């Protein structure tokens, strides 16, 4: 019910990239990222999602620092289709 | 001139107490090699050696396990602390309601700021890879800052990194640690220091020696940093017995030791056997000269085609009717397997990968609660007490009376009530309500 309001959350984020913890709307970005409960967002504003979810995980150059990624990893801990929006993106 | 333990410098203290430690760090070798290598490196020779992946996937798949259940008594999400008020204080605090008020609501809002603290400074992630040090090689060093901008996360150091001396009764006498930073990366200052002597390179890797040490005319430890033993300066500190910032932690107590023993070396030689047994699987599979296979609906299918002399001719049928025994073929296959079975039975019970009273407690709270109880002396309460004493100091919380109020863990079980009605019950619909068809 509220997509114009979410969309422009969406652009604001991705203009500043504030992708580190205490920047604004981090908590609601992470459940974006992590959380089934998010799905009429996927549903509704995927183009977003990708940009966000390219945003979050990578870090440029444990086998995680290898592969160049965040150490909050085991968010996903019990790898499985459902850890991710991929599935239904 | 330095006096005490710090006489003859803090790497004379550092090479002379490291010939001690090369037991224990041969037994985190060898303990990291069968399960997760990359937990404690030390092979020289990587430019010829890999950290060799097993075939065996049970050592990784248990030490995880073990370390998430470790860190769902340790440091849940509910409250696992109270700030108690002394019985003696309270009974002079009672004769008037107001004054139990203002007191209790400095310690609510004092508890909530101290759960914020974890949170909002994340120690729940260094907390988790301190779980799996300890589960490994029995033995891991913790550092508290001191606050500065706005996120401050803790300092993890592995057995490699630093030396510790105790008494007989297990008390810290001397910690020394081991760090390393290049030249040009290092402060402006520290930069300066260095003028005489060699003519560094910027990606120089300099030794830098930090030595905390016990007091006698005080009760205090202190501490300096050193380079080329020389000291550095302005890097000198010192802090009550009662609240140092650094924190050496054991995961079983020994005393005459200065360290601690790790779990899994028990199970060594069941690791290291299973891994045998997987290797010889493979390669009596590899060598096989000769394919065996069933069609299974009672032959409806005529296969006397194929017995015929005959190159270009096929038998009607699918991948739902035919099969092939590739493995349980060959002779000694069933036996490596069974075995394989015993001692996953084993390893999979011990790294817990499972009358009206109910016995599942005998693991879940006898077992754990020792080293639940263990780590909430030598982990929980040292680290409670330097943050209080650290939030008081940068005029975070208030400076309630010292007589009065006393930190306490309530190791234990959380209500239920609530858990049933969100994790069992909505969360699950939550997650069936998502799932379902377009």
């Amino acid at each position: 019910m509220i997509k114009p309001e979410m969309e422009e959350v969406l652009v604001k984020v991705l203009k500043n990239r504030w992708k580190e913890h205490g920047t604004p709307y981090f908590d609601l970005m992470t459940l974006i990222l992590t959380d089934l409960d998010s799905y009429p967002v996927w549903a509704s504003l995927p183009e977003y999602v990708l940009q966000l979810a390219d945003l979050f995980w990578y870090r440029p150059l444990d086998i995680e620092d290898e592969f160049g990624l965040f150490r909050s990893h085991h968010d996903y801990y019990p790898e499985s289709p459902y850890q991710t929006p991929i599935y239904w993106l | 001139k330095r006096e005490g333990f710090a006489e003859n410098g803090a790497k004379a203290v550092y090479d002379a107490l490291k010939n001690d430690r090369n037991s224990y760090e041969t037994r985190a070798e060898n303990c990291a090699k069968y399960t997760i290598p990359s937990l404690f490196p030390k092979d020289s020779d990587n430019a010829s050696t890999d950290y060799t992946t097993p075939w065996q996937a049970v050592g990784a798949r248990g030490l995880n396990n073990l370390a998430s259940k470790l860190m769902l008594a340790l440091f849940p999400m509910q409250t696992w602390m109270k700030l108690t008020i002394s019985e003696f204080e309270a009974k002079q605090l009672v004769a008037q309601p107001a004054e139990l008020a203002k007191v209790e609501e400095g310690l609510s809002m004092v508890e909530r700021i101290l759960m914020n603290y974890i949170e909002s400074n994340s120690y729940r992630v260094t907390l988790f890879e301190t779980l799996k040090q300890l589960v490994v090689a029995g033995n891991a060093l913790l550092y508290i800052p001191e606050p500065e901008g706005a996120y401050n996360p803790m300092k993890l150091y592995r057995l490699s990194s630093y030396v510790v001396q105790r008494d007989a009764f297990g008390t810290v006498l001397q910690i020394v640690t081991l760090d390393k930073t290049a030249y040009a990366a290092l402060p402006e200052d520290v930069r300066n220091a260095m003028d005489s002597g060699q003519e560094h390179k910027g990606d120089e890797m300099i030794d830098v020696y930090t030595h905390i040490y016990l007091d006698e005319e005080s009760g205090e430890y202190l501490k300096y940093e050193e380079i080329d033993g020389v000291e550095v300066d302005g890097t000198d500190a010192s802090y009550p017995v009662d609240a140092c910032p650094y924190i050496p932690v054991r995961m079983v107590r020994i005393d005459g030791e200065s360290y601690g023993r790790s779990y899994c070396e028990e199970y060594l030689g069941d690791l290291r056997s299973l891994e045998n047994l997987q290797e010889a699987i493979v390669k009596m599979s590899m060598i096989s000269a000769k394919v065996i296979g069933l069609v299974n609906p009672a032959g409806i299918t005529q296969v006397r085609r194929l017995t015929k002399a005959q190159t270009g001719d096929f038998v009607s049928g699918r991948p739902e009717d035919i099969s092939f025994l590739q493995l349980e073929k060959a002779a000694d296959f069933s036996v490596a397997k069974a075995v394989s079975e015993q001692i996953e039975g084993r390893l999979s019970y011990a790294f817990m990968l499972n009358e009206e009273i109910r016995y599942v407690a005998s693991e879940l709270e006898d077992t754990l609660g020792g080293v639940y109880s263990i780590l909430s002396q030598e982990l929980q309460l040292p680290m409670v007490r330097v943050l209080l004493k650290q939030l008081q100091a940068t005029n975070q919380i208030p400076e309630l009376p010292k007589e009065a109020v006393e930190p306490t863990i309530s190791t234990g079980m959380e209500a239920l009530g609530r858990g049933q009605d969100l994790d069992k019950l909505e969360r699950c619909i939550a997650a069936w309500s998502a799932l379902a068809p377009m």
